[PDB]
RNA sequence: CUUGGCCGUUAAAUGCGGUCUUGCAUGAAUGAUGUAACGAUACAACAGCUGUCUCUAUGAUUGACUCAGUGAAAUUGGAAUAACUGUGCAGAUACAGUUUACCUCUAGUUAGACGAGAAGACCCUAUGCAGCUUUACUGUUACUAAUUAUUGAAUACGAUU
RNA sequence: GACAUGAGUAACAAAAAAGAGUUUAAGGUACCUAAAAGGUAUCUUAGAGUCUCGCCUAAAGCUUAUGGCUACGUCAAGUAACGGCCUCUAAGUUUAUAAUCUGAAGAUUAUGACGAUGAGAAAACUUUGGUACCAACAUUUAAAAGUGAAAAUUGUGCAGGAAGGAUAAACCGUACCUAGAAUCUGAAACAAGUAAGCUAGUAGAGAAUACGAAGGCGUGAAUGAGAUAACAAUCAUAAAGGAACUCGGCAAACUAACUACCGUAACUUAGGGAUAAGGAGAGCUCAUUAGUCUCGAACGAGUAAAAAGGAAGAAGCAUGGAAUAUUGUUGUACGACUGUUUAAUUAAAACAAAGCACUUUGCAAAAAGACGAUAAGUCUAAGUAUUGAGUGUGAUUUCUGCCCGAUGCCGGCUGGUUAACGAAUUUUC
RNA sequence: UCUUACUAUAGUCAGGACUAUAAAGGUCCGAACGGGUUAUCGUUGCAAAGAUAUCCGAAGAACUAUGGUAAGCGAGUGAA
RNA sequence: AUGUAUUAAGGAGAGUAUAACUUAAUUUAUGUUUAUGAUAGAGGUUAUCAACAUAUGAACUCUUAGAGAAAUUACUUAAUAAACGAAGUGAAUUGAAAUAUCUUAUUAACUUCAGGAAAAGAAAUCAAACGAGAUUCUAUGAUUAGUGUGAACGAAAAUAGAGCAGCCUAUUAAAAUAAGUAAAAUGGCUUUAAAGCUGUUUGAAUAUUGUGGGGAACCUUCCUCAAAGGCUAAAUAUAAUACAUGAGUUACAGAGAAAAGUACCGUGAGGGAAAGCUUUGAAAUAGUAGUUUU
């Protein structure tokens, strides 16, 4: 079983409670299974990559950002 | 069977303390001691045993019909291997027939009054010394148990028959017990023959205060030691009495003579009360 | 003892005793070993047909619109035990 | 002044002390249970 | 009263020890008295030992000081906030008089600002409190005593007269 | 509530400690280059690592708890190499049942249920009461030896030492942190505090003392670099003197540990005092060897064997060489003594104490004492006058005198008094 | 869940010495552990009770852990 | 805030189309009117371009079988907060310028029982020589009569209004008309000494052909009512919801809460925030500039 972090129930505001806890499995299979690899990041353009890659970005440095601020420091 | 739980600390069904003075003694087992004696025939004493319940000895006797066990208020001089016998349920028939007679107070207690057997008082000679002394026709040993301690027996509501033979005739007996009082104790009372074993008891010396701890025993904290919120002496700058005579936590008189015995219980069993000893030294 | 202390209480918290399952059903009964036996009347099997020839599938095609039954002057359209049971009459009547 | 009186602390006895079990089973504890709920709140118990 | 007298200890004894006692105001289980053993108890002495001192000196590290980075607090009516004498709600940076002083900082220091903090401490007041005490006032109990009722009889004796 | 002052001041000092290279990502500058790009160097932010040095080390290490505002891919039929759940019960709990008591609430006894900090078959395959018991202490025992556990054996002392039941694989836990370097409690990233096991080696009686293999660390710039004044803290040494200091030897110094060494007073409750006091010895090399061990072949040799050993010897200022163990003696008061106390200003002469003494308690239904809006009832106690409770004193030696007037308590008259009750009386409308 | 007492179940106490014992002692020296004698520092402290040294007990009236009971008209607990 | 109407068990946990709410978390149908409504197209996720009315599928876990450390276990078509009501028990602060009687106060609070309301109720009631005619709520009567040393406490008749309902054959199923009762002494409560409540010990009568109770010490005549047996709606209390009104608030106001009993503090009972919008930008305070002085 894999519990859940405690959280707010608005993030930021509301009272403090726990999520419902995932519970995996691992089966010994009588036959193997193997899983294929992953694509290549220039195989991925099916799946728009290259703008979900700009915008993932973007977030990263959003939290970033907000990182250095709840540190009580701004960018000079 | 084990003694334990928070009455071995003083503490009642409330859980508060009303013994004081009592908790972190030695673990201890209570020894089922029979007081009764209500099984007739022959019993072996198999040992003296040491019992931290009580300050006499018990013996260890079995029945030689049945091979039941159990145990008894040891005698002053009782060893393993002696044999005792209570008459309490009968006189057996091997007694009888061989009288003759239905009851010989002569040769009857020539033949049943031995150290260590238990007896009706009635069939007890007076001026013999007896250590199980009870009270009712039914009840068990309540008298005279502690070590060292024996009653007397000074009287019978009895009289002749015609050749030298004293018959009972009323219901009670009279008896000496350990403090000195003569009371008035059933026809068919409990008692054995003999003096309670370990005489020496009240001569021995704990030595330090952690024998008494052992005992569980607790500090005793005098009244003056304390405040006047605490204690009737309490109070007062450096030793002082406060010129109050000698009380209990609660105002019970702790000298002078102070009966506790409630005024309303009249006992009807006493034919000599004690005597007091009003204060005096008696050495 | 502080904030966290006024959360629920877990299993992953403590130990000692603390039981408490997911809901997931005895599926047998404890023994004065320690141990568990199965007991299979409890346990639960899916029941799953064989779907090889099945021609239907989640999803309708768009060009068919999507349409409501039509029941004039019922107001149980679809519940009417009668429609039932006359539709059975017509329709299989062995069984 | 204060002392660090929740050290060595058990979550064992707060359960037993402060749980809520420990309040709908009893006379007093129940009462303790209607005034939180009458004045709103979400934690009844620990 | 008093550092009581005397003796020992000190170069010097209001101490300590011994001793005599007319002890303001010792005293026998609110125990009296004397040893062994024990004591982070209190007092006194000796030997040794030492920077405790004569009388301090040098050395070491960390702070203190400077540069860079980060960045508090108590406090604060407002201030252009000297000395003396006098004055005055009676102890003056601020009033009178006279004197003295270019403007502004840094490190030290704590004489004053009746410095700061704590209604901290004392005394007094209140027809204000709290705990405790008792032969304070007024009361409640433990407990004791008599008696209707539950509860019906017999006999004798004694005392009233 | 906002914003000033102190002030750009204090602080970022657990007496561990740092130095010099290398490298990744993203971004900011300068140059090369003007075809963008790329390259070279440097800086900022967030990391990683190498060599050297130091600190911790019966920890500041490893493995795990209590716990957790650290984080969620942490995987088990059982044993070896696991806990919970489940069975059983202790202390206790009980808005369960019955009976009883009770102004209501409730309380009591019994039974039941619940309740671990305890007990639970087998496995490197598995499913009666000393004829005793498994508290303490000691002893013995898996046969090459030693050591540490487990369990058992035997014994000792008094303080006399549980309960109950039995005997084809679900569900829950499993990550990380353990307080000197980012996580628990202390308001917090606090020099405090917290459970269990392991915790190299040398050297020792040892978990003492010193070094420290591995490991970790030498904090999130919550700092770094200089300089080395006064003064403070923590230390080091010291001429001559040695308490002249001071309320007072406060602080500091002297002393110290070890040996199967010598010797040791007054006094004494005969046990002590006493490790009294005061002295001697110690490391390195070596002659020598009864046995044990080793090598060679009774004997010979050997400490590249453990030990023994002497009035032997060498060197140095010095061989308890560094670290670790803080003086000796004497006269008093108080308290016998070991203990306990104002958590966080008084540790004592106060409290307790063994001992001693007095009062009380006869147990026939309630022994007394204590508790019970108040009872049933509980402790006392499965005790019985050598028992229990209360009170004072405070081991032991030597002793404990006079007064019963006052106060308290106890006992006592065919007494006086005597409320209720009541013979005999009396009044208003 | 601090603390005082009690209660149940458990755990811990290097090594050495004396004493009648192999084991019988509120014995001795001394770590762990538990205390808090004295001094200094600190006092907007590292700390609303800490640091350093020194000192005391350390097989017992010992220390410790997990639970349980007893407290607020009457006073629970109290070596006071 | 008040008023009006309607209603008469409340919360939490976790999950989910983040207006949509329960693992079905946006179910499926009927009727009418649809711009003269109500108050001749496009659009099924590029969705819900329709309101009203009547039905309908689904609706988890805990509180809430037992047990337990609520949201677990183990079972199963197991299930009811607060406030308000009645009775029982019953303080103290306070005032009297102290303080005991008194007052505070038939108060707060606690316990038991009960319903949407409960309680009370159709005269053994009041009046006064005339008469009224159950209960409940509000006002007046009334800082009155009266009590108390004082301080203070404090009715009833009657009047007005809100509601109005009488009965036993109770519109839900009850009486053969009430004896240990009325009443007395005594100890208390209430209180004006009566009446009313009550522990202990005692203890009546039978109807206007004047039997019994009351008419404020008490007796008497008269009047009035008929205890010891019962039923009864409304006006009243409380909570929730909706609506109406405002010389009520407009963000340190209003409420504690414009996202709240949340965050946070506390072992716990418990205590308990801040926080609106796109407008305006006062003072204090800080760094500069201009003029001027130093
Ligand atoms: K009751
Ligand atoms: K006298
Ligand atoms: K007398
Ligand atoms: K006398
Ligand atoms: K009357
Ligand atoms: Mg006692
Ligand atoms: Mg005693
Ligand atoms: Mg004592
Ligand atoms: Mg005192
Ligand atoms: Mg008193
Ligand atoms: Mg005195
Ligand atoms: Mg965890
Ligand atoms: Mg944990
Ligand atoms: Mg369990
Ligand atoms: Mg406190
Ligand atoms: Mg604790
Ligand atoms: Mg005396
Ligand atoms: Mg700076
Ligand atoms: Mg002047
Ligand atoms: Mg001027
Ligand atoms: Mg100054
Ligand atoms: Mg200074
Ligand atoms: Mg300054
Ligand atoms: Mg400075
Ligand atoms: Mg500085
Ligand atoms: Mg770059
Ligand atoms: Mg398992
Ligand atoms: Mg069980
Ligand atoms: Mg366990
Ligand atoms: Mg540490
Ligand atoms: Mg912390
Ligand atoms: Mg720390
Ligand atoms: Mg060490
Ligand atoms: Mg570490
Ligand atoms: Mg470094
Ligand atoms: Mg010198
Ligand atoms: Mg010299
Ligand atoms: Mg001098
Ligand atoms: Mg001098
Ligand atoms: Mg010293
Ligand atoms: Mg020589
Ligand atoms: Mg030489
Ligand atoms: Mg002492
Ligand atoms: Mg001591
Ligand atoms: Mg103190
Ligand atoms: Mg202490
Ligand atoms: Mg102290
Ligand atoms: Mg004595
Ligand atoms: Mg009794
Ligand atoms: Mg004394
Ligand atoms: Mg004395
Ligand atoms: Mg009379
Ligand atoms: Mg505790
Ligand atoms: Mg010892
Ligand atoms: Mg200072
Ligand atoms: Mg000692
Ligand atoms: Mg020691
Ligand atoms: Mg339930
Ligand atoms: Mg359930
Ligand atoms: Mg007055
Ligand atoms: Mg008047
Ligand atoms: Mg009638
Ligand atoms: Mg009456
Ligand atoms: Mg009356
Ligand atoms: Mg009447
Ligand atoms: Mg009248
Ligand atoms: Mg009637
Ligand atoms: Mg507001
Ligand atoms: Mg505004
Ligand atoms: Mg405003
Ligand atoms: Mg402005």
């Amino acid at each position: 079983v894999n519990q859940r972090m405690h959280e707010q129930r608005h993030g930021d505001v509301g009272n403090w409670r726990r999520p419902k806890s995932q519970k995996m499995m691992i089966a010994e299979l009588a036959k193997p299974f193997v899983w294929p690899k992953p694509p290549a990041e220039d195989a991925r353009e099916a799946f728009d990559y290259a703008m979900w890659k700009k915008q993932k970005t973007a977030q990263e440095q959003d939290t970033k950002f907000q990182g250095i601020r709840a540190q009580g420091e701004v960018v000079p | 069977f084990p003694k334990k739980g928070q009455s071995k600390g003083g503490r009642n069904h409330s859980g508060r303390v009303t013994v004081r003075h009592r908790g972190g003694g030695h673990k201890r087992r209570i020894r089922m001691v029979d007081f009764e004696r209500w099984i007739p025939g022959p019993h072996t004493v198999l040992r003296i045993e040491y019992d931290p319940g009580r300050s006499a000895h018990i013996a260890l006797v079995k029945e030689e019909a049945t091979g039941r066990k159990s145990y008894i208020v040891a005698a002053d001089g009782m060893r393993a291997g002696d044999v005792v016998q209570s008459y309490r349920s009968g006189l057996p028939q091997d007694l009888l027939d061989s009288m003759g007679g239905v009851v010989d107070p002569g040769i009857l207690a020539a033949r049943t009054c031995w150290r260590g057997n238990c007896l009706p008082v009635s069939m007890i000679p007076v001026g013999t010394q007896i250590y199980c002394v009870g009270s009712r026709p039914d009840g068990k040993a309540v008298f005279c148990r502690s070590a060292g301690t024996y009653a007397t027996i000074i009287s019978k509501e009895e009289e002749t028959r015609e050749d030298g033979t004293k018959v009972m005739t009323g219901k009670f007996v009279n008896v000496r017990l350990q403090s000195g009082e003569i009371r008035r104790v059933s026809k068919d009372a409990c008692a054995t023959v003999g003096i309670a074993s370990n005489i020496m008891h009240h001569y021995r010396q704990l030595g330090k205060a952690g024998r008494s701890r052992w005992l569980n025993i607790r500090p005793t904290v005098r009244g003056l030691a304390m405040n006047a919120n605490d204690h009737p002496h309490g109070g007062g700058r450096g030793k002082s009495k406060g010129n109050r005579h000698p009380v209990s936590p609660w105002g019970t008189p702790a000298k002078g003579g102070y009966k506790t015995r409630r005024k309303s219980n009249v006992n009807k069993w006493v034919v000599t009360p004690r005597v007091r000893n009003m204060g005096v030294r008696r050495n | 003892g502080l904030k966290y202390r006024k959360l629920r209480l877990t299993t992953k918290d403590v130990n000692k005793g603390f039981y408490k399952g997911n809901r997931t059903g005895s599926m047998g009964t404890h023994t004065s070993y320690g141990t568990y036996k199965i007991d299979y009347t409890k346990v639960r099997t899916y029941v799953c047909p064989d779907l090889t020839g099945f021609k239907l599938t989640p999803f309708v095609s768009k060009t068919i619109r999507p349409v409501h039954d039509q029941f004039p002057g019922d107001k149980l359209g679809p519940k009417n035990p009668a429609t039932y049971l006359a539709r059975w009459k017509s329709e299989n009547g062995l069984d | 002044g204060p002392r660090p009186t929740m050290s060595g602390a058990t979550r064992l006895v707060q359960k037993r002390r402060h749980g809520f079990l420990s309040r709908v089973k009893t006379k007093n504890g129940q009462k303790t249970l209607k005034r939180r709920l009458a004045k709103g709140r979400l934690r009844l118990s620990a």
